[PDB]
């Protein structure tokens, strides 16, 4: 549990190639003397597997993910693998499968097994009276929240340490769909010394396994034989590779037996016979798929630097109004850049609730209105919902759902002089409360008492609009601060102001992703000599087919070319002299895509020849390829 | 209000490297950003001010930068003399709400700590007080377990252990275990035993004195 | 322009606070007087200020239990905190935030623990920490000076009255249900203990309390 | 389910869930009572 061990020498897995592995029965269909066409998570033929052996320096038990299916194949000689632990975290925190065979029963149960850090098995006392019997149980700790337990028929397996060849061949498939684990195996003597053989063998599934649970990570466990941390192992392989979904050709013959699997995107000779649905390929140019080019970016061609809003006549602005009669400015129908605004460095209070600044990019509103008024600087932070004041209860209440800023600069030499400055005026007194947004231009004297005031001061007859004090004898931040607070609303009028993604994007002579005002493609923007119309937006073709647009912000003339696109034939001979193919790509160029040129496309695989032969297999416009010496 | 949000309340620093205090405010504040230097038992200082130009008497090795409510404050050169709590604040308008702070650790070697655990004088005990103090010196990290041993039975009321923060010429720590118990428990048991369970040694530093003398 | 912190650390609940905060050096010309406490704990708290002028304005979590005074003859201005709590208990600062030649500056001070508690005032009782008789010898002797039963807070604990600096580890203090604990150690070599004098000095001025405990080996074996 | 799950005073035993970043996938249960964080703003810890 806690004792590992110390024989561990760093080794890099190196590549390893596969010839014909993967191969197992997709569902509970027998078949017999025809080919059907199978969609299943598969090995891909000629990929890259992984390198690892268990031998008494080299002893690694690395950790593999499970989300894409893995594929096993073991050649053992000794029974070295004992089993696997298909887990999620490897962790006490999660539920976890735990397979193991102690050459008895075949334990698979369902519990929360305890992860250890490094399991193993062997056999102990290898000097005299060795009987091949097990004792030590160093598999996991405990084992709790059981709720399925599987014991297998009692058995004896024959562990015996052979040397020389591989006599042995174990493969399995690890994957799991939708909560329903299949296990597949096949077993068979064969012949094999240090490589990987290129058999044929199809897998047969033992047992079904409803676990329901999620495999992200798994190990594997090694057997260890030696004549408690120096111990060793002896020496077996094991290969694991990746499964992809891909398409299979399963040929069966009269009895039944999988003889032939056909992967279908291994080479061009593949994509002829998963067409046609046969393997015996006959003379004559055969369509198989279409090419195109993926695009590589998603381009934006909406804003531009120019057509600004106006912020000069209201941030640079000499007079403004009181906090009773202010005035409100709507902005639209323009572009607004945050960034110039927020680097300006001339302004002394820049605030924002709601929402980060950062956030409103991804996100479009369609109302701005400016409120500008002048205050005190202890007034600035009585605009916020749920407050009391002389601002919030008498002037000026926020609503409670208010995502709006407050900006406003520093006044010290616009709104600063010596004697007194009376110009502004607040309201002082009031009888209820305020409402959101509520103007309140009216000259009513307070009347605080019984009597009333006849629009002249007397007993309990005081001016409501009280005259603001600004002094140069007075403090450094109650100097009138010019508030100007953004309203931000969302209502059934569209955006205006919002900037797609970003302001400008230009990659020209490519395969990009435009987006326009009414239509979206994907296309390659050329250069062109027309002269269009300047009001002109878009073009279309004879049926309706965009080919020449122009930018609404920017006078340019550009066309709207199409992609490489175009289907794909295979020229190939037939099957009973050899399997040598000619890549041909239709309608497209040696360029973006033993090059030889053709009316139909780039053709590359064939070589060119001046001495003109027969005709075999017809290519196009008069061009003919044929298999001979 | 103005909610001032800083990534982490305690990071590590070593010699050398390169540490991005990073302050992220919900409210965008502007150009307004400030930052404290406050030594343990003084007063805080300032150290940028306007978020681009540093202040008289500061060295070069404190830089300041940030865009939007994603604010930096890269310290280069970090040496002993800058272990110090950090505070992001504003001076645009009042209240002046400060962030939770910072404090940096510098990493080196392990080491054992000098436990010595000392008798009760006999001025103590004619009052009727006895309090046995276990010293807990030069030691890392932070994080420990003192415990007593108290003729094989553990106590756990009574003990009083306050931690000193990381000392700028030796970056070690410094702890005091205090044991505060009555006159009678003090003629009713013989030997104190406290320990120092530390990563490097699977034993505890184990030191004892008897009573007899 | 310095700055320097003074009044009664002891305030008792529900009561009125006082403090004054000096200024010192240059009289208020331009520039405003803050107040910054500091929660045990590292968090903060705004509470207040005054200018010159006449406009008093505070955090919105007091409303009306807090009041500044201004005084332009002694240069000096007081804090009034009406209706204190157990959660008011704080290290109180004044500090001042003025631009000067085009650049921005920031001035602070001293600082003082105000402890607002319930409990009553008790003098401090310094007793010697000495190691056995049978300790394991070492070239470097570790002392302590313990001082329990004292209120409130902060003391002034120190070596040799300020001669002896090296070695010098200060300890916080603890919280129990009734009081407060201090300790402190040192680090002095075989050949100066107990061949030389060494006493650490308490002084406590909230209680005017000041108790010099000579470290002495007692007792023998 | 009146008479088998409810009681006198009110039945404020279990709990539920009301609040997720994105939605569930189908056939899989949530027993994860963690607390994660919203958007940038970690917690790490107790509530608040």
């Amino acid at each position: 549990q806690c004792v590992n061990l110390t024989t561990r020498t760093q080794l890099p897995p190196a590549y390893t190639n596969s010839f014909t592995r993967g191969v197992y029965y997709p569902d509970k269909v027998f078949r017999s003397s025809v080919l059907h066409s199978t969609q299943d998570l598969f090995l891909p033929f000629f990929s890259n597997v992984t390198w690892f052996h268990a031998i008494h320096k080299r002893f690694d038990n690395p950790v593999l993910p499970f989300n894409d299916g893995v594929y096993f194949a073991s050649t053992e000689k000794s029974n070295i693998i004992r089993g696997w632990i298909f887990g999620t975290t490897l962790d006490s925190k999660t539920q976890s499968l735990l397979i193991v065979n102690n050459a008895t029963n075949v334990v698979i149960k369902v519990c929360e097994f305890q992860f250890c850090n490094d399991p193993f098995l062997g056999v102990y006392y290898h000097k005299n009276n060795k009987s091949w019997m097990e004792s030590e149980f160093r598999v996991y700790s405990s084992a709790n929240n059981c709720t399925f337990e599987y014991v297998s028929q009692p058995f004896l397996m024959d562990l015996e340490g052979k040397q020389g060849n591989f006599k042995n061949l174990r493969e399995f498939v690890f994957k799991n769909i939708d909560g329903y684990f299949k296990i597949y195996s096949k077993h068979t003597p064969i012949n094999l010394v240090r490589d990987l053989p290129q058999g044929f063998s199809a897998l047969e599934p033992l047992v079904d396994l409803p676990i329901g649970i999620n495999i992200t990570r798994f190990q594997t466990l090694l057997a260890l034989h030696r004549s408690s941390s120096g111990w060793t192992a002896g020496a077996a392989a094991y290969y694991v590779g990746y499964l992809q979904p891909r398409t299979f050709l399963l040929k069966y013959n009269e009895n039944g037996t999988i003889t032939d699997a056909v992967d279908c995107a291994l080479d061009p000779l593949s994509e002829t016979k998963c067409t046609l649905k046969s393997f015996t390929v006959e003379k004559g140019i055969y369509q198989t798929s279409n090419f195109r080019v993926q695009p590589t970016e998603s381009i934006v061609r909406f804003p531009n630097i120019t057509n600004l809003c106006p912020f000069g006549e209201v941030f640079n602005a000499t007079r403004f109004a009181s906090v009773y009669a202010w005035n409100r400015k709507r902005i639209s129908n323009c572009v607004a850049d945050y960034s110039v605004l927020y680097n300006s460095a001339s302004f002394s209070t820049f605030k924002c609730y709601g929402v980060s600044p950062t956030k409103l990019n991804d996100l479009c509103f369609t109302n701005v209105y400016a409120d500008s008024f002048v205050i005190r600087g202890d007034e600035v932070r009585q605009i916020a919902p749920g407050q009391t004041g002389k601002i919030a209860d008498y002037n000026y209440k926020l609503p409670d759902d208010f995502t709006g800023c407050v900006i406003a600069w520093n006044s010290n030499n616009l709104d600063s002089k010596v004697g007194g400055n009376y110009n502004y005026l607040y309201r002082l007194f009031r009888k209820s409360n305020l409402k959101p947004f509520e103007r309140d231009i009216s000259t009513e004297i307070y009347q605080a008492g019984s009597t009333p005031c006849n629009g002249v001061e007397g007993f309990n007859c005081y001016f409501p609009l009280q005259s603001y004090g600004f002094q140069p004898t007075n403090g450094v931040g109650y100097q009138p601060y010019r508030v100007v607070v953004l309203s931000f609303e969302l209502l059934h009028a569209p955006a205006t102001v919002c900037g797609p993604k970003k302001s400008t994007n230009l990659v020209k002579n490519k395969c990009v992703n435009f987006n326009f005002n009414g239509l979206t493609g994907t296309g390659v923007l050329t250069e062109s000599n027309k002269k269009f119309l300047p009001f002109q937006q878009f073009g279309r073709d004879i049926a309706d087919t965009t080919d020449a647009v122009r930018d609404p912000q920017t006078l340019e003339i550009l066309d709207i070319t199409p992609c490489s696109f175009g289907g794909v034939s295979v020229i190939t001979p037939g099957t009973n002299t050899s399997n040598q193919v000619a890549v041909l790509y239709q309608d497209v160029n040696c360029t973006e895509v033993n090059v030889f040129q053709t009316r139909a496309g780039c053709l590359i695989g064939a070589e060119h020849v001046n001495n003109s032969y027969e005709c075999d297999i017809p290519i196009g416009a008069g061009i003919c390829a044929s298999y001979q010496t | 209000d103005i909610v001032m949000t800083q990534s982490h309340k305690f990071m590590s620093t070593s010699v050398g490297h390169r540490v991005s205090i990073t302050c992220k405010a919900s409210q965008d504040v502007g150009n307004d950003v400030a930052w404290y230097q406050q030594k343990p038992g003084q007063s805080p200082k300032l150290l940028i001010y306007w978020a681009s130009t540093r202040h008289t008497g500061v060295p070069d090795r404190f830089t300041g930068s940030g865009s939007g409510t994603d604010f930096t404050l890269t310290i280069s050169n970090v040496q002993s003399e800058d272990l110090a709590d950090y505070f992001c604040q504003q001076y645009n308008r009042y209240p002046y709400t400060f962030g939770g702070g910072t404090k940096l650790e510098i990493k080196r070697a392990d080491a054992a700590p000098t436990v010595s655990i000392f008798p009760p004088s006999s001025e103590q005990l004619t009052s009727g007080g006895a309090s046995v103090v276990c010293f807990l010196n030069n030691f890392y990290p932070k994080d420990i377990n003192v415990k007593w041993k108290i003729d094989g039975s553990e106590r756990q009321n009574g003990v009083l252990n306050s931690w000193t923060d990381q000392d700028s010429k030796d970056s070690t720590y410094s702890m005091s275990s205090t044991l505060t118990l009555t006159k009678d428990e003090y003629e009713r048991h013989n030997s104190y035993t406290c320990e120092a369970t530390h990563k490097t040694s699977t034993s505890p530093i184990v030191k004892s004195f008897n009573r007899n003398e | 322009v310095q700055l320097q912190e003074s009044g009664p650390s002891l305030v008792k609940p529900s009561q009125t606070l006082s403090l004054t905060c000096s200024v010192t050096g240059d009289s208020i010309t331009n520039g405003y007087w803050n107040w910054i406490r500091k929660f045990p704990g590292n968090k903060l708290e705004y509470m207040g200020y005054i200018s010159y002028s006449g406009s008093t304005y505070y955090s919105p979590s007091l409303k009306s239990r807090i009041s500044i005074t201004r005084d332009t003859s002694k240069n000096q201005h007081y804090l009034q905190l009406n209706s204190v709590t157990s959660e008011d208990t704080a290290t109180y600062y004044c500090a001042s935030d003025y631009h000067g030649s085009k650049y921005y500056f920031d001035y602070w001070g001293q600082g003082t623990t105000l402890t607002v508690s319930s409990a009553k005032t008790t003098p401090p009782s310094v007793y010697p920490l000495a190691p056995g008789s049978a300790a394991q010898t070492n070239s470097m002797v570790t002392l302590g000076c313990l001082v329990k039963g004292y209120f409130p807070e902060p003391v002034t604990v120190t070596w040799n009255s300020g001669s002896l600096s090296s070695g010098v580890h200060t300890f916080p203090a603890v919280l129990q249900s009734d009081l407060y604990t201090l300790s402190s150690s040192v680090t002095v070599p075989s050949s100066t203990w107990p061949s030389e004098t060494v006493t650490c000095n308490v002084a406590h001025p909230a209680s005017s309390t000041k108790v010099d405990k000579k470290i002495v080996p007692r007792d023998c074996g």
